[PDB]
């Protein structure tokens, strides 16, 4: 439930996808 | 490119493209950093949608809030897809502001996104490619 930890992994997910 | 207007061109476009009016070679970086933001919260819409309804905004809790998630954000490192995340949870937090009425939070949360890209951000940014690496990466 916790913002700072969800939005951090999403954003890894996304980063991902660019490389 | 200037840090400030990378944020206040980003913000109100975020927000005229939610329905709300704000008084704010280079242009690409503006251009490809938004596109990233609408593809980003396009597909973690969902999660997006929970985080902005527990974010429980107070104008006296709110610049902790940014404070604490940014931080928890770059705690444990810095890349380009963190750096999306954190234009758009500021465009989230400016949005839940007018939300409730609170227009000048919307400066604020504004002034806090450009104190932490010249303080933090700016560092590793130059250190890894400026802005233009990132639009090589996020453009075609």
């Amino acid at each position: 439930v916790q913002i700072a930890r969800k939005l951090q992994c999403i954003a890894d997910q996304f980063h991902r996808l660019h490389v | 490119y200037d840090n400030r207007e990378i944020v206040m061109k980003y913000i109100h476009y975020k927000l005229s493209q939610r329905g709300y009016e704000w008084d704010a070679e280079s242009e690409v970086v503006h251009l490809t950093l938004r596109q990233a933001g609408d593809d980003f919260s396009r597909r973690y819409r969902r999660d997006f949608a929970e985080m902005s309804s527990q974010l429980h905004l107070t104008p006296f809790t709110a610049r902790g809030r940014f404070a604490t998630v940014v931080e928890e954000l770059f705690r444990d490192g810095v890349n380009w897809g963190r750096i999306v995340a954190f234009f758009e949870f500021g465009g989230v937090m400016c949005v839940e502001s007018v939300n409730r009425e609170m227009s000048p939070l919307v400066d604020n949360i504004a002034l806090w996104m450009t104190e932490y890209l010249n303080r933090h951000l700016h560092t590793w940014i130059q250190d890894n490619g400026g802005w233009d690496a990132f639009v090589e990466l996020y453009g075609p």
